[PDB]
């Protein structure tokens, strides 16, 4: 199928989603699509995956938690297909700088 | 039947990287040292003995976390690795206290 | 043949004492120091290393922006004091640092000050007893490239 | 993904810096015997991490200096120094199963 | 949530390789140097430490009062060579030395130098394997006085 | 009391291991326990028990007390049955350093 | 002296094979034999059995109600099977039972039945994998008051 | 250099209840055994030793389990202990399989 | 809170039930010789259960029968039976420290 | 959620009590029963027990052929008794036995009745303690043709 | 203070309650009160204490997971006083018979 | 080859550990596998190593190998050097018994 870096790709594969309660929509829309194996999501724009999810785990903390890189949840340009991209840009987390000494570039 | 030990034993410096080489930091996290360590204690410090507790620290920092700066391309996609010098002379737990008696 | 179990082969620190311990941390996050830019949620570290310590029954307890000679004032206080009922102490450090030194609010200073309080010499109520600290400093200057897997 | 290229490092030396390393002339140094002890021992069933620690504890526990004619350097004591920066553990497997 | 098993976070270093590994030992007894007085059973030291490692399965390799130019020699030879069928490398080295230093036959050095032949850039063989340096250096110069115990 | 070797062999009376060299064990600063086969120094207060049948009584001493002040030679309390015997039988010396 | 590592003397079970191995869950609720009143959330034993072991890598495979005869074909074809390629087996029931018995849908049964279609004459393939049966047979009779602590 | 074992080692019968006893169970949450079985199970089974596993699947039923049956008095109250013959003759543990390479 | 009288039993014996127990006339039973073989070896070291297991093991695979004259009974086998129902882990601990 | 450490929750037994415990091997050779041949060198598996036992820190005791009625004698006085200051309670049995049953130097017996003198209930200064029984009865009657393996 | 049974005085515990998702009302309704040390609730009713909650945990089924036999949970008469008796018989767990064989008293 | 204790005796060439008893050992069906000390029995295929100073050849080899036919003295395609030595040297007589 014209492949996963479409959201719309990403949500049909969703299909036969257990785990009702957990938002399919919008866990598909974070970069997350369906393993097809229990409720293991696999993100596409950094290889985790992840399972078990408690009745109010969030698709994004959740994400960030196992995943602190992610170019897609860090903001990186990639090559995401956003069904919806200005839900995106307020879904996401804010903006994580990284730093080391100084380098004037955070709140500078 | 007396014995001395050294005045310099039992101590252990955990400092977040190999001498001479940078510390990540990310601005709304914290360091990637702190947020392994605290990953692991809350996780394992009762469970595991201390060295092979900073062992998977040492594995959090090294393998889980690149440095991801897309405006300065010289520091991008970096990596860091803590320096756990040890001179313990044994065990570390952190154990607790439990029985359970008789009638 | 075998030797006798001397007990001071003990295979584990005793870690069973009235209780855990203190833990000194040390939140830097801005400087008196010139050039020196302030530290981007070196808190939100601090909250976590206290929360998962208290949960380890430590005796926490923290300090934010000293300038070195408080610094001293606190662990010379700390260092003299009855640990033969605890299991040992820990310190932590969170700031900005360079090859072979850590800053304080004002200054810069090596460790090996610090360190010195505890040997069982100067403060045997921890003599056999496990101390240890944990150090934040952006200490050094080199970055490490890595290798694929 | 990738790796600091200073990772899986292991200096295990004989004593912390700044500081004397005592050495018998007919039995080798305190810290060779001791590590030695605990390898041909332990090494096969043991962490590598935890087997230094007790090599550490035989230093340190074991060993005082002796020097009766110069009383400056007797009775002193000496502790290894094991800067580690491994990402797992370390032991000496070997290889066995039993088949069917 | 529960991530994966990534297998990158692999508990132990996997040791079941088709060898152990190298075991290089750096034995100075003797020295150019002045006023270094040559090591008295520092061989006896290396016996035992071959002895043990060969139990333990290495390829265990020595070198006597080495120049430091040979040091380098041999370590760059090991260095380059294909580890992907062996566990790991261990060099253990033999001598005086002083703060900050070790010394070879003819000289004192800063291993930081034999260090990173092995860093993962440098020698990928041995990437995510682990390199083990042992040190019998008498490396310092302040003593350390000790403090008494209770009985045991 | 003990400090004689006099008093020290006394005190390997009922001693089981028969196959060890009661004598000699004890002139080396071990007396028994009198507790299975443990025998303790009375110039370190070591003790060991479980012997294989060739463990020797001085190598085996030497063992498990690196610094015991009879055995590494210092001078000591110690009521020699046979002053002569021990000087022969006594490890050779042991020098201890840490720099030149 | 020391023997050799003869690796016969494997220190643990071989569990990496191809994959885990069969497991076969034995499901009563309901019997034909008289005064056997049904199992209650008998079925919610099941889900969970079944659950974690198929989070164990397990080969899960149920049956619900079976006349003895009907365990038997189950079992006499799991047994007859090239295990080889995995690391094990298990069998579970659930259902009543009395002391030295198991009931089926129809009929009590001893158990050492099925135990002998595994033994290592009757099975190779497992021969030397362990082979793990587990129970919930009300089996027995007299109950237990236990002790205050 | 040929050898031989026996055709009835490496069998294990964990059944829920000493031999002679009841065994209880919940209407609405199943049996002590299989409820302590499958919680061990999934919380241990992958770290944990089976022998061990089971000795704490042992200790919750012994300890976390009263009957309570205030219509029956003479059943009220009650307890019950699982009952774990074992003749494997190795370590069982349910490991995964892991590694990570080189470059 | 309260718990069964009929907890923290361990009846570790000789073989499967209906089955025979070998003994050799001169070094006494398979099973007392991997008991005791096991018991002083790791007794100490050994969780109580996976010490029986290792006992089990070597009651399996170190010993055949070796009956010459009776062949129906030659190069038979044994294996133990450990019925358990402790309810913790059971160690040979002992009492150590080191205080200050 | 995450429920408290009740401690109840133990997850070992306490072992480290005043002292072990007791240990009572009942070695058995001889037999006034008929046809039951004596056993060869049931007393080296005894020294043995013995050995391994008290280097364990136990104290051991021991009795021959106990006719029935003593071994009861024996365990009843053991049982009642306070272990209140030691780690658990062993007994171990060497004879002859048959499916269900052990032989005294008299008679057989399922030992279902010794068993019985050690629950909580009849014996609390070991309620929570482990009581740990070892036989070496030939009970049973079939033999075990065993499986031959692939070398090792 | 006129003790603990009641169930007013549960609540009155759960002053300086952190937490504050999670329903500290009916939570001390159920036998639960507040130990005054993070988040720790006991139940004054078998004395079980549970702490870390994650943002989901409900009350009643996770004090019934550490605690099977609880006698106000599995409906036992006891010294409850009830702020509202009829909330409770609504809130509360169905029904839990136990057996071990029969005995015609389940659904008998 | 091997089953001959001629053939046994000249694989000990170059056979380290002096103190053992290179040719009675060789004689109980041992033979040097030509790697460290240890020695394997041709008839039972059990190889053992790392002996101290009075571990006996025939005890020990009976501690590894409860079986070994050559030892149990069953017959065997042995060729003794000296079958009377033989007589003396081997365990005396292991019957195994399972009831009566
Ligand atoms: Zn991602
Ligand atoms: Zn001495
Ligand atoms: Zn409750
Ligand atoms: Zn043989």
């Amino acid at each position: 199928m014209n492949d996963l870096n479409r959201e719309e790709t990403r949500l049909k594969t969703f299909t036969d989603w257990p785990l009702d309660w957990l938002d399919k929509r919008q866990l598909a829309q974070t970069g997350m699509y369906f393993t097809h194996a229990g409720d293991k999501v696999k993100c596409f724009f950094c290889g985790v995956e992840i399972g078990s999810w408690e009745q109010e785990d969030q698709p994004v903390p959740e994400h960030q938690r196992w995943s602190p890189n992610c170019p897609l949840l860090r903001r990186r340009t990639t090559n995401n297909v956003p069904i919806n991209a200005e839900a995106l840009d307020r879904i996401l987390p804010p903006i994580s700088y990284d730093i080391c000494g100084a380098n004037d570039s955070t709140l500078e | 039947m007396s014995y001395k030990i050294p005045v310099h034993a039992d101590f252990l410096i955990a400092y977040s990287t190999v001498p001479g080489f940078y510390s990540w930091r990310n601005t709304t996290r914290g360091s990637w040292f702190m947020q392994s360590l605290c990953a692991e204690l809350a996780a394992n410090g009762k469970r595991l003995d201390i060295l092979t507790l900073l062992t998977f620290v040492c594995q959090r920092v090294a393998v889980d976390f690149e440095s991801c700066t897309p405006d300065t391309p010289e520091m991008h996609q970096q990596k860091q690795i803590p320096c756990i010098t040890t001179m313990l002379t044994r065990i570390l737990r952190f154990s607790d206290k439990q029985l359970a008696p008789a009638g | 043949a075998l030797g006798s179990v001397t007990d001071r082969h003990a295979a584990e620190y005793n870690m069973r004492h009235k209780n855990r311990g203190m833990a000194l941390i040390f939140n830097h996050e801005h400087f008196e120091v010139p050039t020196l830019k302030s530290r981007a949620g070196t808190n939100v570290d601090c909250e976590n290393l206290t929360r998962v310590l208290k949960q380890l029954d430590f005796e926490v307890t923290v300090y934010k922006d000293c300038r070195y000679k408080d610094i001293l004032r606190t662990i010379e206080y700390a260092a003299s004091q009855n640990h033969s009922d605890s299991d040992c102490i820990l310190v932590a450090i969170l700031s900005h640092g360079e090859m072979g030194y850590i800053y304080a609010k004002d200054t810069q200073y090596k460790l090996d000050n610090i360190w010195s309080f505890f040997t069982a010499n100067h403060c045997p109520s921890l003599a056999g007893k496990p101390k240890l600290f944990f150090i934040q400093a952006c200490q050094g200057d080199r970055l490490d490239g890595g290798v694929t897997m």
